[PDB]
DNA sequence: TTTTTTTCAGACACCACTGC
RNA sequence: AGUGGUGUCUG
């Protein structure tokens, strides 16, 4: 793609217009309507998940704010000021890594920069990434500035855990929540990126990568660059699947699936995988116990599946609907007994293997 | 003083402005909107200069006294604001609040913002001296049985058309989260200038933010609503609530339930309720719960609760939230297995 | 070539670097704003220090062979090297690759530098007021109002100082919401009327650049920036937005009563009253009668001071409540022996000024009595 | 209060003498070291001489001054806090200083007031073995001349471990410093010397403190090889010696 | 009406006020 | 830089 392929797909591929953003349609539509209608809030807090675009959206909104063509939902192409945000630096757009500059003094300097006029753009736009890491006093200063901000100053805050922001900051910020990307959106964007990179790709590898991304597009892009690494400039399904298996840590769920199914060779293969990964064995037993307990609770009531396990919903459903509660009870008891007797074993590996052997031998 | 809901505040402000305004309650949104309305009305009657202070043990009271007594070169008609701390008017703060109550004047307007005041604990002195010529504004979060009509009123006053389905979806995702609920209505107005909100429109542009307290979880358990209780439990897990607080909050009502079910063989539940000093709204749901699969879940659930308590209080890895799911499912007419109960 | 051939003595370089260092040394917003910008041009060295709001430039004459290069080098390391090397040591700095070599008699240093293309420079702007002024006049203009400036007030326009060019005079105005300080002096030249708000840092550096000699301080002001030339030191500072409160309105419109006294006696009386003034609710009360001024304050100790016979007065008996800090700062900035105050009303503000020198006028808003 | 009726050693010492004696050794103590016997200063009495020894296992400092009064050989370790606060209270050199050292506590009568402290139980190491026993290379320089060159070299020094390489050639000394940024400082100084080319890398702060302790005009350094220690003292006396053990980097 | 939490040990992170 | 406090998160 680029002048020698060192340039990372994650950073080279970053939206430059609102249309290049993958379907975070909620915030994009609301912000476009606000910009076009003139309804502007003092602060625009952005949040959501890692690698779903909150910093990209904030940068594009700053470009739209400070573009010389006017407050537009569509920043233009050349517009030298509107270009300075991407290539080079823009004077009036202040990008702060609030994680690097959490101190009230570092933010004090910029909040004293607030009252000075913008050089070129209309608005002294502030992009404060990882806003949740500012100290209590930095938050106090930011709030004090947010009470009465001048008409030439707007704040753009991005974070992953808004719960650490004070309610006083949240009341003055119109938070825009970004939802984790779907597998279809991630797969389609990866397909487009690889097609425009002239990279040979197999359709199934993209779905595997998207499923492995866990909803974050940047995870998909990093896994994609790594998959190109594992190979010679081609994203082959076999190479991608082998890489994913190497990176795989979902051993306990597969172990429960294979043990309930009574698949001894698959169980032993999964135990070999968990051994080669240097995975703790007591942790493996605890994960299997938790999975079985959750399966039982789902069998009692479908609402037992929270949003903490959205990656493994379907499998859980499949295991809860098809396995009677008696077998789950027996397996939970067997694994509890095995974990109780794990310390007194030839080694943890043999203890876990024997506990799973007992669970298989039950065949209930 | 004049005790007032946010509904009539405007009217009262049109009637006149008192010496001090006390904005109290647990709802950030209601307090914020009340403060904005008070400041706008004050500015209409010449109160131009504003100030802010956080009532803290480290605050500089001398600045407050100096600005309240002295006047400025411009905008003599001045207003002052104070954020009360989380606990409230601490015993080291009541005396200085009394001094402010002496250091006031008709030129200044005082705004008092903070959580609800335990009037049973704190009364008179500061309270009555303001009550002389002041306004109290109660801004508390509407509960679940009251939220739908509040959201309907807000939609009507913002010129939106909410049906019952969108109203209940909004009341589902945002509880104790009136600030984000109002922001959601504003975002939905931004998304569609039509102003007509249907089920899919709100359903797409909504997040399950919510905010619950362990009392909500215990009430959901007493009503025996599985999905409601599990949603509350997930919400307190994501919010980062300490599970031991949940344990104690459930334990109090669970031991009360055990006592009531044991004593109900000799005494009707009414006299038991009177004996234990339990309130009427609590009385209804506890009477509903007492005759809902009792005498088996009340010892099995105590067994599981003791298991969770000991597991939580010996190690440091916690992992008790699934056990709390077990409790949430046992007390909601969904019998569990002895395997997970005993352990 | 790459070597910005540079050779100067220490005696002509220590003071320029000390001036250019300015705000550098601490953690900068951008990593380059901790490096001095060194430029060689037309037999002159330009030292530049930038804070993204302030721009200090020093010019040093080159009387030795040189090459036109430029680069940015860490300020503290370069300054420590420069003063570390012995007296009269002819510094010779050149460059190669991304490292510049400092050299003195029997000593060598190597420093890592950054390109000059990346260092910020404040954009050129058109100037409306080209103003030249002696040093002591600016010194007094700043010193007579710097006390009345705001202290990190939420109102930006309160922070800083107002510069007004009106006809043949220049005026400095300062306000903190309760005090007003105005100092207007003729300059001998005609300028268009203009109003500018200068931040606190710009005022502090303007006070800093003042020299004890006779050099015309040259002020060049645009719509958004101010520049000061003092010998070979050039200062650029951006301005504070907003509207400054119109000092003419707060000036007591129609005074009718006035007290006349001396600076030292009033200073001593107010200092004595300060001790009997509580830090909580700090202020003073002035009982004013015919040729009588009694200064007390509010305090549980309930003390009193009386120096009524040391003042001349011709109005009615009435009381006005000042504050310790306001009156003390105003009298300290009014070094003249004679002093007078215009009592208009208890509600209205009070003007403090010299008996016949009305250039430095202060306006204090009293308390509510 | 005073139950230490018997004292091991007694001094009637001028204030300036002990001021120099501590000031020439204080910087080499160990602060909160695991070797509890090194978290202090060793006062050693032999003949008419009192010596202060301080080391942290990376630098040794010994300073000896005559008293005139014959005293039995004795050793004592005064902790960091006690010696630092004794130094702080040691002002007004007009009044003499009385010192009373027992087997468990130390007392210092300064002016009119009395100071009391406890001892460190451990036994201080022998510093004679730390001192190089065969110094074959001896070089001389000016104290201020050498010190300013070290300071200029230390300007561009590794901020974590301030270390310089010192090279010695015929009537020439070399000090080279570098930091993780490859910023190189090189200072060459004219000395009087006779020996062989040798490089040795040692800390800068320790050498600078040694030079600051020797408020003299001529300095003699004694070196054996690239791996052993360096003994620095003044050329006008032999009452104060310092041992800098180099780095192996 | 209010009603809400164990613990011993350790690791950071920020912010006075001091002290040069 | 030394000292003391707040507070949050890890077993
Ligand atoms: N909506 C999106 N559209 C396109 N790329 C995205 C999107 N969200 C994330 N990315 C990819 O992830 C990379 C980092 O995105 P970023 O917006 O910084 O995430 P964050 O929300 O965690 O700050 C981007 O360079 C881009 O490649
Ligand atoms: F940059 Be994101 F919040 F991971
Ligand atoms: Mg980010
Ligand atoms: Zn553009």
């Amino acid at each position: 793609g680029p002048h020698m392929s060192y340039q990372v797909l994650a950073r080279k591929w970053r939206p430059q217009t609102f249309a290049d953003v993958v379907g975070q349609e909620h915030v994009l539509t609301a912000l476009a309507n606000g910009l076009s209608l003139g309804r502007i809030h003092h602060a625009y807090l952005f949040s959501g998940t890692r690698g779903v675009g909150k910093t990209s959206i904030a940068r594009l909104l700053a470009k739209g704010l400070n573009c010389e063509t006017g407050i537009t939902a569509t920043p233009c192409g050349v517009c030298d000021n509107c270009r300075e945000i991407e290539q080079g630096r823009f004077v009036d757009l202040i990008e702060i890594d609030a994680a690097s500059r959490t101190k009230v003094e570092d933010t004090r300097d910029l909040l004293d920069n607030v009252q000075y006029a913008p050089a070129r753009g209309r608005f002294k736009v502030y992009l404060i990434d990882e806003v949740h890491m500012l100290s209590r006093h930095s938050f106090n200063a930011l709030l004090k500035t947010l009470e009465e901000p001048p008409e030439h100053v707007k704040f753009l805050l991005a974070t992953t855990d808004p719960q650490k922001l004070p309610v006083t900051i949240l009341s003055r910020c119109l938070q825009f929540h970004l939802k984790a990307l779907d597998v279809e959106q991630i797969r389609h964007q990866l397909e487009h990126i690889l097609n425009e990179e002239h990279i040979a790709h197999e359709p199934r590898a993209l779905q595997l990568l998207a499923r492995a991304a866990e909803g974050s597009l940047r995870d998909a892009l990093s896994l994609t660059d790594q998959a190109i690494a594992s190979g010679d400039g081609q994203v082959s399904t076999q190479a991608v699947s082998a890489m994913l298996g190497t990176l795989d840590d979902d051993q306990a769920l597969s172990l429960v699936e294979a043990m309930v199914e009574a698949n001894g060779e698959r169980v032993m293969a999964l135990i070999n995988e968990a051994a080669a990964r240097g995975i703790e064995w007591e942790a493996l037993l605890v994960e299997m116990l938790g999975l079985l307990h959750r399966i039982a609770m789902v069998q009692l009531s479908p609402a037992a599946l929270g949003n903490d396990m959205a990656a493994i919903e379907l499998r859980m459903r499949e295991l809860a609907r098809t396995i009677p509660p008696t077998d789950i009870q027996l397996y939970y008891q067997t694994l509890l007994i095995g974990r109780k007797e794990l310390p007194y074993a030839p080694d943890r590996r043999m203890g876990v293997e024997m506990t799973l052997l007992r669970a298989l031998a039950f065949h209930p | 003083m004049i005790r007032l809901y946010p509904e009539q505040l405007r009217a009262q402000l049109n009637e006149g402005l008192r010496a001090a305004y006390l904005l109290l309650g647990n709802d950030p949104l209601l307090l914020q909107e009340s403060q904005d309305a008070v400041r706008q009305v004050a500015a209409a009657q010449g109160f131009e200069e504003h100030h802010t202070f956080s009532i803290d043990p480290n605050t500089d009271w001398n600045a407050i006294f100096s600005l309240c007594q002295a006047m400025s070169l411009f905008a003599s008609r001045q207003t002052l604001l104070l954020l009360l701390p989380e606990n409230g008017p601490n015993a080291a703060i009541n005396e200085q609040l009394l001094t402010l109550t002496g250091l006031l004047h008709d030129d200044l307007l005082l705004i008092v913002r903070g959580n609800k005041l335990s009037k049973a604990q704190e009364n008179a002195a500061w309270f009555t001296a303001l009550a002389n010529r002041s306004v109290q504004v109660t801004c508390q979060t509407p509960e679940q049985a009251q939220l739908p009509r509040w959201v309907a009123a807000r939609a009507k006053q913002l010129n939106l058309e909410l049906d019952d389905a969108a109203n209940q979806v909004l009341c589902y995702c945002y509880e104790g989260n009136l600030l984000a609920l109002a922001q959601a209505l504003e975002r939905l107005s931004l998304l569609w200038p039509d102003g007509k909100l249907t089920l899919p429109r709100v359903e797409q542009a909504v997040n399950d933010a919510a905010h619950f307290t362990p009392f909500h979880w215990v009430d959901a358990l007493l009503m025996g609503k599985s999905k409601r209780a599990l949603h509350i439990l997930q919400q307190l897990r994501l919010e980062g609530s300490e599970p031991v607080i949940l344990l104690r909050t459930l334990q109090r009502e669970l031991l009360l339930l055990v006592n009531l079910k044991r004593q109900s063989a000799h005494t009707p539940l009414r006299a038991l309720f009177d004996k234990h000093r339990v309130w009427q709204n609590r009385r209804g749901m506890m009477g509903e719960a007492l005759n809902r699969l009792s005498q088996t879940q009340l010892r099995q659930a105590v067994q599981l609760l003791t298991r969770t308590e000991l597991t939580l209080k010996q190690d440091y890895g916690q992992s008790v939230w699934a056990e709390l799911e077990g409790l949430s499912l046992l007390l909601c007419h969904k019998p569990l297995a002895d395997v997970f109960i005993d352990g | 070539g790459p070597h910005m051939k540079f050779t100067v003595e220490r005696e002509h370089l220590l003071k320029p670097l000390q001036q250019v260092s300015g705000p550098l040394g601490g953690r900068p917003t951008l990593p380059i704003l901790g490096n001095l910008l060194l430029q060689v041009a037309d037999g002159t060295l330009s030292l530049t220090g930038t804070d993204l709001e302030m721009e200090m430039v020093a010019r040093v004459a080159l009387v030795q062979p040189h090459e036109p290069g430029a680069t940015t080098v860490p300020a503290r390391k370069f300054f420590d090297i420069c003063r570390g090397l012995p007296e009269g040591a002819e510094i010779a700095v050149q460059l190669e690759g991304e490292r510049m070599l400092v050299r003195s008699g029997r000593s060598r240093f190597s420093l890592s530098t950054l390109p000059a293309a990346d260092f910020p420079n404040l954009d050129d702007w058109q100037s409306e007021v080209e103003f030249t002024l002696p040093q002591a006049t600016m010194k007094r203009l700043i010193e007579a109002t710097q006390f009345s400036m705001a202290h990190q007030d939420v109102r930006y326009y309160l922070n800083g100082m107002l510069f007004e060019t009106e006809g043949e005079e220049l005026r400095t105005v300062a306000t903190d919401g309760h005090r007003l300080a105005v100092c207007s002096m003729p300059i001998g030249q005609s300028l268009p009327s203009h109003s500018v708000i200068v931040p606190r840092k710009g005022v502090i550096e303007l006070m800093r650049m003042l020299d004890g000699g006779d050099n015309p301080l040259r002020v060049q002001i645009g719509s958004n920036n101010i520049r000061a030339h003092v010998g070979d030191f050039i200062f650029t500072s951006k301005l504070v937005d907003g509207r400054f409160p119109d000092y003419r309105r707060v000036l007591p419109k129609n005074p009718d009563k006035h007290l006349e006294a001396g600076c030292d006696l009033l200073k001593q009386a107010f200092a004595r009253a300060a001790i009997l003034s509580n830090e909580k609710f700090r202020g003073v009360r002035l009982y004013v009668s015919e040729n009588q001024l009694k200064i007390t304050a509010n305090n549980p100790e309930q003390e009193e001071a009386e120096e009524i016979l040391d003042v001349t007065y011709s109005g009615a008996e009435m009381e006005i409540g000042f504050n310790v800090s306001y009156v003390l700062d105003v009298l300290n900035a009014l070094k003249c022996e004679n002093v007078r105050m215009m009592l208009t009303d208890s509600v209205s503000s009070v003007q403090i000024e010299d008996a016949a020198s009305q250039s430095a006028a202060y306006v204090v808003m009293p308390m509510r009595l």
